[PDB]
């Protein structure tokens, strides 16, 4: 059969694939792009209503001497220029990450023990019911004890919401429906009973706050935010004084005692609260993202999902933005998640393992990471060689080191069913390549890189950790794209292949099992594509208190 | 030498140790038990060898309901603990007959460590306590089972948790009192961030001896923070003899008068009559049926109404055996007692202040929580310079339990280790028996 | 001991109700059955619930502070810790907010009092709470026009009263009967209906709570007009300015 | 002339603003307001899409047993419910805090010296215009040097722009002046003779990155984003070598030696980077405010603009949103900027000051923080006193003590021209309301108040600061509603009361001279109104592509 | 001092100049400093001027670091006890002295 980047390289390009040679400088620089003439246009209308310059085709050097490129987003038939795909114009991009940022995880252990214990009053489903309606009227913004209170608007909030999850099905299934997370009917069995078996009789709140707020605020509001409004319903349903010393006791328990952040904090260089994307763990990126309990007979399609996830967040909004910003770096991550190339070279190392060990079935040990990552990364290489087409189309070598890398590291995981041999077979994978090509990434690409063997087994301080708990603080990480989003699909690969339901946090799998998102979490590459076209409804909007 | 003030020491059961005392034989600057206590603090940590044990068994590594299913380890820490904390204690120590201590507790399930002391000597800061542990007993476990290359992560992932992704030792199944340089509220600030429940937890919930370990370590910040330099050092000076350290008796002696039947109200009484014999305050000038009071020694008023302050906490939340009204207690002493006698309150108002917030913040939505997570660097409780805490951990200590967030619920880990070293369990008895040996040196 | 300085109507209330030693003036009875009620913490004939064991089944070390600090009898007992919360009415009350904490931490044993503009409270172990709630209610404490037993909802203190001379209350758990002239509580403080209402009496008429009050108001007794009051608290600002800077 | 509070009192109630009694529970609950009655159907209509239940008018206690107010915005005309003015519904108030949030000053001066030190090559106004037109390409995130980069949409970035300002008179004028904040037109003769001087023969740009980065971000995103285009600017527009040893200067200077931050990073129980508002001292929020360069002959709109500012930045959105969450505090800061209020007070104190001691001419000393804070205090107590209508508007006492406060705290810096005594004259108004009718504010309220008189003048580590460089972070101010705003304010006072061009930093004065941006720094109580009343229009939306 | 520039980069605070001969009496207010800043009489403490008074060299005994958790001791009892040695160099007054903090140890603690 075809190469599964094939379609996406003839839509590219006049020529077929394999084609060596082609004309340049006669396309008429921007003027050959649909979104390029836009962004003229836009520049020209800015400047004249704001009286200062802007956007202008004619500064520095011009654009378009060679194809501006259309994109596939993989596993789609959408094809888009690479703007559409820059999280500054792609709604769906930008609602990810506030659908993450605005989520805390909150347990009711303590709280119930308190009511129970302290207060010595009961609790039921139907208490429990009671606390969710008056929570969901109070979390948007709304007040529950005190007169003359002045609230958010209902619309302006519509986002906002708690919902519950619990691993016992008796109460699951007698609070009221709307709130809750049905582990049984969004988890195939198997997953499911993993997941009940990990919570047990824990009930878990999943709270999202507004998107608006989120917006307004930073990622470290969320918890607070949580807390006030859990704390005041509360007081409201089972009818407390309202502000006594048991008070304290569920503050402290949903702002520190069994609050789940998405991020933890950062250090002061690169100084961020909490829920922010450099405190995601690689392992919770990929728990966050839902493809596992729809795609699993995939592990490949799992794994990349993953991968789309964390190089758009981590490299386009995390790096590209909080971290420096500007035109930032699009296409370091799109290669990640478009034209079907990352998919075809890890299709390959999947059947590659599956044919020699089988999946999971091939020892743990540097033979494996040595035999497998060595036979993908020659194979991904050799395709930027055989399709010209293909090396013009990923032009970057970071872009290439991190897709090759990716399938090699993902195969590796795929037949160890361990993420630590998986990501030895990522560095192997880079050294490799450099000797291959004589060059690998961008100036700063293989710091990590060549820290990396040392790294994967250390058991030092600051050096050692298993691959799911890093993430873009681990020390080694915390600079460079091409590595954070596709570290987080080699996080996956293992689990994914094992069939197992999570990575490394059963409760942020379960909390993210949610359609009342305004993002579909089961379908990244998907939704990445609908904002690209445009067709993306984001929460946040302020519309309704602007004029018309 | 430096400041003329002499006080009588006394035990915690209200008997005389030694009289005449110079102040500053009970300064951190000075005093040797004060300088063992601090360096102990430093270099101790507890290591829970069953908590690693389970973490890795189950593979539930770095922080709450975190497990990575696959990697589960099965190795027999706590029945080999010997081996491995002997191997560990080569790795820490400097030299064979140095003062390195692994002492294994609970049937070895548990282990009491105390990094040398020389390792601090030529370090900036205290997180060689924790690192060297740390990775003395990775590297002990790992040699004691073979672990693989492969493996050996989850043993460090087990011991250390989530760092450095995580800023903290986030899952960690090792303890120390003291907390990362990071978290602290401004330079100097390290000895504030202990826990009131890790406190009062070292000390058994001896009230007397949980106050004295309390401004021990509260006061010697303030010496670290320079605010115990210069103009203010005889205040801290007298803050810690007489809140902490039970100068002249004189909260013992307010305690038993008022134990019985007293209140607030009636210690502030006691305690305007002692200074008043004592010479402390005198009548400045009479208004309509009031005495205005003055004083020529400002130092020795704030540290009779610390005295009477910590007094009245024992005495307000000993009578209710609930700690949760030291707040109370901390601003309406101060309260009352600057309108019984036109004099400032302790700290000038700081003590006050801390006890509105902290009020608010262990009856409210907004965060805070019981008076036993509170501690010196903790934003609501950091104002006053030394004088509130030590109430806090009287009060925690006369708790018969009605707290959630209890010293057991807490401090567990560190109950059992740190209430074995002697100086942490009765710093009032070392510290005292340190200042008698120094008192002519000074 | 001397409370508070000043020379007004006020400043001697606010002396009265600190000093242990001065007898509260009685102005209503009611019966332990209805103070028990009004708190809301649990039902007549119910056992009081715990916390903890009775202290004399635990097993504690000597510590000579305990030794010295007679336990309240809800502390022996390990009763839980519950609260009774007022709101005082800015149209002359006779208790206010700081003057109930102030005095609570001179009259009461093991209480937990704090101040809000709105309400002020005392957390305190059950037993002994319901016998300090009898003195509240019964006392000069209270008026059960100006004052409001409130757990929340607390909204009043500074608003304008009503017709009857009420103050505002979101929950109206206090009733003015014009048949009687008498209040009724109707609620508990936390809201919930009784089944019998309790009576509270009549209102204090304008010129009792004119003699009562502990608030000054330039209609009243203004606090500026009482200049060694103002003297004083002057001073204590002084003299904590300079302490901070240089402890002279 | 009546006092300024009246004709405010009057639209509230029906019975005249001294009456002592009313009639409640008459009015229907919520059913008496336009905006409540708003917000119940669109809780039934959210509720009805998303299948959860939310805003629900029978959960909890019944609001509007009283009155439900409207507030007269100070100096405005325009009445509104308070809702309004949450800074969830108030799109002028998001967007005040987004133009701090994405604003940063870089000097030009590092970086001159680097291109003649350095690179050798010349600097003039014309070398810097075409610098300054590069980089308003650049700034909002569009390329000038690489081949197939892919960039933002003009459009969605049209608030993004780079100025500069020289105290250089004729260098200023021979930068092309679309580019150009002219100090002597913004500012009045005195006041821009003092800035020139200040800022001198040094060239600083104002940065300013796109709202919807910011909102996508956080303010630690901003002087990130402002370097990397002013990097590839020079890169552009000096035509130097694109990656070289010499650009890690122009990074290092751009990122840290010559950028000015309008708030610096938190510590960890409050981890936050920079420009967030906990990190924007007293001084700087003053001088952002631009009510100084515009009613200058009046020191008490000036100060009480500042206080405007403040309250709603420091209360609604840090302490009540960032700090906390839920429904939040906007009466407790729109205490400070409603009815007229705080200004009858403030300008009671100014006119006893000036009668008595002429502005700035008191002696700086306790004897004149007695006198002054004293008598403004009474004045504003009395005012609660005489009218019963006063009293249940600003019901809760947190918000009488900020109000009265601040009044007696400005007028003593009017009186001794010092901030520091103006902050001992705001304790002892305090104290003093503390005993009057004993009570002050929340559970909480005076904790800094306790401390504060001897924290006043300490010169301690921890204690010891002059007001202007006191901020959210000062140890005793990080907690509590109803003062940071009215700090702010204090700050502001003697420097309004001397005629200073700038309270704390000059170059922040005039970073926001600027009608460029979005929000009208100059009359921010009239833009709050304006956002109430949803006529402001804010910056960021993604209504350009999203569905229509 | 002089300038009232203090508390960072550009920073300025008009109408709060102070103008101290500081390095004319070097000298005295180094000696201050240093009997504050020592725990004992010819301990290791040592403060040394440097360019005419303009600077100093301060070595914080060694003493207080070994009952302290960490270093801050250094830069916080050297600012302290300069900041107290001027004021009293000079009779600063309560309502001045803040600058001479703010002088010396800049916008700490709001940074
Ligand atoms: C539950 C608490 C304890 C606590 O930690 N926070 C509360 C409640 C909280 C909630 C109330 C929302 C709701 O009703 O659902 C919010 C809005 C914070 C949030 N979670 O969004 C808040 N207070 Ni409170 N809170 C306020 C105030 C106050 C005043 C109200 C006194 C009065 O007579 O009405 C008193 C304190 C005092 O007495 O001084 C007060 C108490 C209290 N405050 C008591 C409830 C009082 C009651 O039962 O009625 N707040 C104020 O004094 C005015 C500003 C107002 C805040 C909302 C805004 O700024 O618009 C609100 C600020
Ligand atoms: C005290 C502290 O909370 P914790 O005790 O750490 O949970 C802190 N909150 C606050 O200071 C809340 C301030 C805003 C709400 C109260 C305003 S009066 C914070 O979240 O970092
Ligand atoms: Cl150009
Ligand atoms: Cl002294
Ligand atoms: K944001
Ligand atoms: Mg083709
Ligand atoms: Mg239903
Ligand atoms: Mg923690
Ligand atoms: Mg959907
Ligand atoms: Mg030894
Ligand atoms: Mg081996
Ligand atoms: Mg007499
Ligand atoms: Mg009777
Ligand atoms: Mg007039
Ligand atoms: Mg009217
Ligand atoms: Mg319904
Ligand atoms: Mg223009
Ligand atoms: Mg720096
Ligand atoms: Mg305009
Ligand atoms: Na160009
Ligand atoms: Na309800
Ligand atoms: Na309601």
């Amino acid at each position: 059969a075809d190469k599964l980047f094939i379609n996406a390289l003839k839509k590219k390009f006049e020529e077929s694939p394999e084609e060596k040679k082609t004309t340049f400088y006669t396309l008429g620089g921007w003027k050959q792009s649909e979104r390029k003439t836009e962004f003229v246009n836009a520049g020209k209308e800015v400047a004249a209503k704001r009286g200062i310059p802007q956007y202008n085709p004619d500064i520095g050097t011009p654009l378009g001497q060679r194809v501006l490129m259309p994109y596939q987003v993989s596993t789609t038939d959408t094809y888009v220029e690479g703007d559409d795909l820059h999280f500054v114009n792609n709604a769906a991009m930008q609602q990810m990450w506030d659908d993450i940022r605005r989520t805390v995880i909150v347990g009711l252990n303590h709280a119930h023990a308190v009511i129970e214990k302290r207060l010595g009053k009961e609790v039921t489903p139907e208490t429990i019911t009671h606390y969710l309606e008056t929570v969901n009227h109070a979390m948007p913004g709304a007040a529950v004890v005190q007169e003359h209170m002045v609230e958010t608007h209902p619309a302006l909030v519509a986002d906002s919401y708690v919902k519950v999850f619990t691993g016992n099905d008796e109460i699951a299934d007698e609070i009221d429906p709307a709130f809750v997370i049905d582990i049984n009917k969004q988890f195939p069995e198997d997953q499911a009973e993993t997941l009940k078996a990990e919570v047990g009789d824990g009930i878990w709140q999943v709270v999202r706050i507004p998107t608006i707020v989120s917006r307004t605020c930073d990622g470290a509001t969320t918890s607070r935010w949580s807390a006030m409004q859990i704390g005041m319903s509360m007081i409201s349903a089972y009818k407390q004084a309202a502000g006594e010393a048991a008070t304290g006791d569920f503050a402290y328990a949903a702002k520190h005692a069994e609050v789940i952040h998405m991020g933890t904090y950062l250090p002061v260089r690169r100084a961020r609260g909490e829920n922010e994307p450099g405190g995601v763990p690689f392992g919770y990126l990929a728990d966050i993202c839902q493809s596992s309990r729809v795609n699993y007979e995939d592990p490949v399609r799992v794994s990349l999902d993953v991968v789309a996830t964390g190089a758009m967040l981590y490299d386009q909004i995390w790096l590209g933005s909080y971290m420096s910003g500007g035109v930032g770096f699009t296409q370091y991550a799109t290669a990640a998640y478009t034209d079907n190339i990352l998919d075809d070279f890890t299709y390959f190392g999947k059947e590659y393992v599956e044919d020699k060990y089988g999946l999971c079935e091939a020892p743990n040990n540097m033979d494996t990471v040595l035999d497998v990552a060595t036979e993908v990364t020659f194979y991904g290489l050799e395709q930027y060689e055989e399709y010209p087409a293909l090396l013009e189309d990923q032009f970057g070598g970071s872009q290439r080191a991190a897709v090759v890398a990716a399938a090699a590291g993902c195969s590796t995981a795929f037949a160890t069913g361990n993420a630590q041999t998986g990501l030895s077979g990522w560095y192997l994978s880079m050294y490799l390549h450099k000797e291959q090509h004589s060059r690998l990434g961008f100036y700063g690409y293989d710091l990590q890189d060549q820290c990396g063997a040392s790294n994967v087994f250390s058991i030092r301080g600051d050096e050692g950790l298993p691959l799911e708990l890093r993430g873009p603080n681990y020390p080694n990480y915390a600079m460079n794209v091409g590595h954070q989003g596709e570290y987080a699909g080699i996080s996956q690969a293992p689990h994914a292949a094992r069939g197992d339901a999570f990575v490394f946090n059963p409760l942020v799998k379960i909390a993210f099992a949610d359609d009342n998102l305004v993002f579909d979490f089961t379908n990244v590459r998907g939704e990445f594509a609908k904002g690209a076209l445009r067709e993306f409804e984001p929460a946040g909007e302020r519309a309704l208190i602007t004029p018309a | 030498a430096k400041f003329e003030d002499k006080v009588d020491l006394y035990d915690d059961r209200g008997n005389l140790v030694e009289e005449q005392v110079p102040l500053e034989a009970l300064s951190p600057l000075r005093n040797p038990a004060i300088k063992s206590i601090v360096q102990g603090i430093k270099r101790t940590v507890a290591v829970n060898l069953e908590g690693i044990e389970n973490a890795l068994k189950t593979a539930k590594v770095g922080g709450p309901a975190c497990k990575i299913m696959g990697r589960e380890l099965d190795l027999d820490i706590v029945g080999n603990a010997e081996s491995i904390a002997a191997a560990a204690k080569e790795m820490i120590q400097v030299t064979e007959d140095d003062d390195t201590n692994v002492e294994l507790l609970g049937g070895g399930k548990r282990a009491l460590v105390q990094v040398p002391s020389a390792r601090f000597d030529v370090a900036a800061e205290y997180s060689a306590a924790p690192l060297v542990t740390a990775t003395a007993f990775v590297q002990a476990i790992i040699n004691e089972f073979d672990v693989s290359m492969y493996d050996a992560n989850m043993v460090k992932a087990a011991v250390l948790g989530r760092y450095p992704q995580s800023v903290e030792y986030m899952g960690a199944n090792i303890a120390t009192m003291l907390d990362i340089p990071q978290k602290l509220e401004g330079p100097g600030y390290a000895l504030r961030n202990i826990m009131v429940n890790h406190v009062v937890a070292a000390t058994l919930k001896n009230t007397l001896q949980a106050a004295a370990l309390s401004t021990i370590l509260e006061q010697t910040a303030m010496f670290e923070m320079g605010d115990a330099v210069g103009a203010f050092e005889r205040m801290h000076l007298l803050g810690l003899a007489y809140q902490g350290m039970n100068a002249d008796n004189l909260v013992f002696d307010l305690v038993k008068a008022n134990g019985k039947e007293g209140t607030v109200g009636s210690v502030i009484a006691d305690l305007v009559e002692r200074a008043l014999e004592d010479g402390v305050i005198k009548v400045e000038k009479e208004l309509t049926d009031y005495k205005v009071y003055g004083t020529d020694d400002l130092a020795m008023w704030n540290a009779y109404a610390a005295a009477g302050l910590m007094a009245a906490t024992m005495v307000n939340q000993g009578a209710a055996r609930a700690a949760q009204g030291v707040s109370s207690t901390l601003l309406y002493y101060n309260d009352l007692i600057e309108f019984e006698t036109g004099l400032p309150s302790v700290d000038f108002g700081k003590v006050e202040g801390t006890a509105v917030g902290f009020s608010f913040f262990s009856h409210s939505i907004y965060g805070g929580g019981g008076p036993g997570i509170f501690n010196g660097n903790h934003i609501v409780t950091r104002h006053s310079k030394g004088f509130a805490i030590p109430c806090v951990a009287a009060a925690m200590a006369l708790d018969a339990g009605t707290q959630m967030f209890s010293p057991e619920a807490t401090s567990g880990l560190i109950k059992e280790v740190f209430s074995q070293v002697d100086e942490f369990r009765e710093p009032l008895k070392y510290v005292v028996e340190a200042a008698a040996e120094i008192k002519n040196e000074i | 001991a001397q409370y508070y300085p000043g020379t007004t109507k006020v400043a001697q209330n606010r002396r009265n109700f600190c000093n242990p030693e001065y007898e509260l003036e009685k102005l209503r009875e009611i019966s332990d059955e209805d103070v028990v009620k009004i708190l809301g913490h649990r039902a007549p004939g119910e056992e009081y619930p715990s916390v903890h064991p009775p202290l004399e089944e635990m097993d504690e070390p000597e510590d000579a502070i305990r030794e010295m600090v007679e336990p309240i009898d809800g502390a022996k007992a390990g009763d839980r810790v519950r609260y009774i919360q007022f709101t005082d009415s800015m149209y002359f009350a006779p208790a206010q907010p700081y003057v109930r904490s102030r005095a609570y931490l001179c009259r009461y044993r093991g209480a937990d009092a704090g101040t809000l503009s709105g309400r002020q409270i005392i957390e305190t172990r059950e037993r002994d709470l319901e016998k300090i709630s009898k003195e509240l209610l019964e006392t000069e404490f209270f008026d059960p026009a100006r004052s409001g037993v409130r757990g929340k909802s607390v909204h009043g203190h500074s608003l304008r009263l009503d017709e009857d001379g009420m103050m505002f209350d979101m929950l109206r758990r206090q009733i003015y009967n014009k048949d009687t002239g008498r209040v009724e509580m109707v609620k508990n403080q936390i809201g919930d209906e009784l089944d019998e209402p309790v009576d509270l009496g009549e209102p204090l008429d304008e010129e009792t709570l004119m003699e009562k009050t502990t608030i000054y108001r330039v209609d009243g007794e203004a606090y500026r007009d009482d200049v060694e009051a103002v003297e004083i608290m002057q001073r204590i600002h002084v003299l904590r300015s300079q302490g901070g800077f240089n402890l002279e």
